[PDB]
């Protein structure tokens, strides 16, 4: 918050970032509603339907090989589909709504660890009524990195997590807008210039970062640069 | 135990209750390091996840921090280092144990692991029903 005060470069860039979101959200209009999905009831109903799966969590698709069926993949394509357009639009809480109805816990939980830690009796500025955000903001960062970069996953929900950690995508980004790219720019710069000043200010820990980040953020021209060799 | 400077507070006593505490914490930690030399030479050879564990109950924060961060893992040496006593991670311990005990699925996590994130809640075999240090 003092930083958004302070810093002009940082506001306006985030002011860049809600402009291009809302130019998405127009874009999807009122047809959030309309998904038809082939599972009805239960998450990945079909290859429920066809028992192999020892672990109903997230991870023993990636601990095992294949042990899911064509629908609930083609669903959890979808889900992670719809949660980037989602996140792309600027509608964070209507995606953990989405998440939750479906009965997406993980991804859920994943998605609202997004806020850093903000204490309602230790900081007098923005006192307000519970604790909420977690403390281990480069630990959440280098998590979602590693979920992005681990394969025997979907392509829109790695490349989702990536946008969320502050990197960029190859799979989503041959059919992504230059409008699009430049938020996606925007956005980790946003997060660079973040993760520098948490660094520099001493607020994380030295054994927080478990992976090598891009410490170097980008400027003005070098995101012109990229939109120009993007989208002539 | 008397004070050398005195301060503004003459009516309570703050400095001397805790440099009596430090005197029996570095007692005890000089009266357990012959008996804890010898177990952290078999321990190596095992797990190296009981090294922090075995390292961090003769009073040694940042030589547990180091072994945590130069064995692979990094979040247990910055969650190692928070060990002064205080609330906010106390909960968050206590959260933690409660998310894991359950929801998705049991969460088998390591038993070096378990001991070195219950004894941050303030409560190692009191408040802590799963993992008891019992």
């Amino acid at each position: 918050e003092a930083l958004f005060q302070r810093d002009s470069l940082v506001r306006q860039s985030q002011l860049v970032v809600d402009w291009l979101e809302s130019i998405a959200k127009d874009e999807i209009g009122e047809f959030s509603d309309n998904i038809e999905f082939y599972a009805k009831s239960v998450y990945w109903e079909n290859t429920l339907h066809t028992p192999l799966v020892t672990e109903l969590d997230p991870d023993a698709p990636i601990r095992q090989k294949m042990p899911l069926d064509d629908l609930d993949r083609e669903d959890e394509v979808r889900l992670l589909k719809y949660l980037f357009t989602l996140i792309r639009a600027g509608m964070t809480e209507e995606a953990q709504r989405l998440c939750k109805r479906c009965g997406q816990a993980w991804r859920a939980a994943t998605l609202e660890g997004w806020k850093l830690y903000h204490d309602p009796n230790v900081n007098g500025g923005t006192e307000l009524e519970p604790v909420e955000g977690n403390p281990y903001r480069r630990i959440w960062k280098i998590s979602c990195w590693r979920m992005a970069e681990d394969e025997l996953f979907n392509r829109y929900e790695r490349a989702i997590y990536a946008a969320l950690s502050g990197n960029l995508k190859q799979l989503l980004p041959v059919c992504d807008t230059w409008e699009d790219t430049v938020w996606a720019y925007f956005r980790v710069m946003v997060d660079s210039l973040v993760e520098q000043e948490i660094q520099t200010s001493v607020a994380t820990l030295d054994e927080t970062e478990e992976l090598p980040r891009l410490g170097a953020n980008w400027t003005l021209e070098k995101v012109f640069e990229e939109l120009q060799a993007t989208d002539l | 135990l008397k004070e050398l400077d005195s301060q503004l507070n003459e009516p309570r006593e703050y400095i001397q209750i805790l440099e009596r505490r430090r005197a029996f914490s570095r007692w005890l930690s000089c009266t357990a390091t012959p008996q804890i030399e010898e177990e952290v030479s078999l321990t190596q050879k095992n797990s190296p996840v009981e090294a922090v564990f075995s390292y961090l109950t003769g009073k040694r924060i940042s030589e547990a921090c180091s072994l945590a961060q130069q064995s692979g893992d990094h979040r247990l040496a910055l969650l190692l280092s928070q060990f002064v006593g205080s609330q906010s991670v106390r909960e968050l311990l206590t959260m933690q144990l409660v998310d894991w005990h359950q929801l998705q699925a049991d969460s088998f996590i390591q038993d070096e692991r378990l001991r070195i994130f219950a004894l941050l809640a303030g409560k190692p075999v009191w408040q802590l029903s799963e993992k008891k240090q019992i």
